[PDB]
């Protein structure tokens, strides 16, 4: 198990990424562009309500 | 005489129209209340589903 040099190599690269993950490394502008695009799409599909808390109702009787 | 007797018989049960109106009004209020409950429930679950989807 300590013999699969690529096994430990992948684990090592993973550890290094863990340490360096303060901000998405090698993100490039594509990271932000995507994030924005699909966040925007999700915002449409859900709604435009007050995105902090509970909106109020003020129902109407018959 | 019998015609009048039948009319009087119908007098007794005249009240069913009001009875129907009462049932309708009460159960309509009940329907609106249940709609309010389920509407708040649905909106809150969608609201939070936003966060989990993100």
């Amino acid at each position: 198990d300590p013999v699969q040099k690529l096994f430990v190599d992948k684990i090592r690269e993973y550890r290094t990424k863990r340490q360096t993950s303060g901000g998405p490394v090698d993100a490039g502008p594509e990271y932000q562009q995507d994030l924005d695009r699909e966040l925007f799409k999700l915002k449409q599909m859900y709604g435009k309500a007050d995105m902090n808390t509970f909106p109020n109702f003020t129902f109407e009787d018959p | 005489i019998d015609m009048e007797k039948s009319q009087q018989a119908l007098v007794q049960k005249r009240h069913y129209l009001f009875d129907v109106q009462r049932n309708n009004i009460a159960m309509a209020l009940e329907v609106t209340y249940r709609e309010r409950l389920h509407r708040v429930y649905r909106e809150v679950k969608n609201r939070l589903d936003y966060h989990i989807s993100v």
